[PDB]
């Protein structure tokens, strides 16, 4: 029960990210980069440092990760080895930790209501700032998962173990590299 | 319309998900517990003017100095918590929350939450912390912690039982209108 739990929220929650981040691509990072809306001179052509890497994030799950995270819906105590055998993907939430200070910034001293219109436009309930936290949320949430799992998950459960160092060491290394 | 953005940080033994996760969905989640609550927004009205208010989780941020504070910024108000039946997290308020919290956020107000009131009448709970030596934290205490570190209101509150938990909301919400 308590294993199938946690699974099935590892998975309705891994949908929505994607989708979390689907959608901040193709409203938010379309905006600026479609030619379709007045850009402040401030933001123009940094949308590299506004968005960081999340697109590569966005593509690695929503090519990869979401699609081998399904097919250990009925294997909850062998899910650790998917994260062992992405573990290189995790990286890149490095990358974007390292950004996301200089992302915040460049957002409030030279956006103005840029993204904010846009959000209004939309109807979006998550402002661009919101959506930006969130590779920074999942990224530290993963090891909750695998903690809950390994509470209820037998002798069989180096299997998350190793899962679990992955994503202690991830988050850790991104926390790491902060100036 | 105002929007608001609220950030709600302490110790993992507060039960900062299942706090907003049982304020949101008015019902205490009850089998399992979810370790996600995903960043939130709904319409409420207070003194009968309607507000956008906005919910941000921090848990599984815990061990992550550097990373927890890019959650900070613009923020309208925090609720930092600490659990009732865990002197160590009331502790880590003076310790690692409110220093932080000041640090990056200089002016935005603090309601000091203190969380599983549920449990600091629980014979279980209290022989279980009278075993290391300790007792709850009363109201005295969060009154005189919430005065040291300049909040505005110190407020208790269940997430099982869901007494003071819309009161909590209620004055993040006073605090910055
Ligand atoms: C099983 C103990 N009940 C709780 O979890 N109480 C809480 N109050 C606020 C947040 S969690």
């Amino acid at each position: 029960r308590k294993k199938e739990f946690i699974m099935a929220e590892l998975l309705q929650t891994e949908k929505a990210y994607v989708r979390d981040l689907h959608e901040c691509l193709e409203t938010y990072l379309w905006e600026m980069t479609s030619g379709v809306e007045e850009i402040p001179p401030g933001i123009l052509n940094k949308e590299h440092i506004i968005f960081g890497n999340i697109q590569e994030i966005y593509d690695f799950h929503n090519n990869i990760f979401l699609k081998e995270l399904e097919k250990y819906e009925q294997l909850p105590e062998d899910v650790g080895h998917c994260f062992v055998t992405w573990a290189d993907k995790f990286q890149m939430y490095v990358t974007y930790c390292k950004n996301k200070p200089d992302s915040n910034q460049l957002i409030l001293e030279h956006a103005g209501t840029f993204f904010d219109e846009i959000q209004q436009r939309h109807g979006l309930a998550n402002s661009i700032s919101s959506y930006l936290i969130k590779p920074v949320q999942r990224v530290t949430k993963y090891q909750l998962l695998l903690k809950e799992l390994l509470t209820c998950c037998e002798e069989g459960k180096g299997e998350l173990k190793d899962g679990l160092e992955v994503m202690l060491s991830v988050p850790k290394k991104a926390n790491d590299a902060m100036h | 319309m105002q929007a608001i953005k609220c950030v709600v940080v302490g110790d993992g033994a507060v039960g900062k998900t299942c706090l907003l996760i049982s304020y949101t969905t008015n019902a205490f989640p009850g089998e399992y517990i979810p370790t996600v609550f995903d960043n939130y927004s709904a319409n409420v009205m207070v003194d009968g003017k309607p507000v956008n208010l906005g919910l941000w989780d921090t848990a599984g941020q815990e061990d992550y100095d550097r990373l927890r504070p890019l959650s900070y910024p613009q923020t309208d108000v925090f609720l930092i918590c600490f659990s009732l039946v865990s002197p160590a997290s009331f502790e880590n308020v003076r310790a690692k929350w409110y220093p932080e919290v000041r640090h990056h956020c200089p002016n935005t107000p603090i309601i000091l939450v203190g969380t599983k009131l549920d449990l600091r009448d629980d014979k279980d709970t209290i022989e279980k912390l009278k075993e290391k030596k300790l007792t709850p934290i009363t109201y005295p205490q969060g009154l005189a912690m919430a005065k040291e570190i300049g909040a505005v209101k110190y407020l208790e509150c269940s997430a099982l039982t869901q007494r003071g938990l819309k009161t909590v909301f209620d004055e993040a919400i006073r605090a910055v209108l």
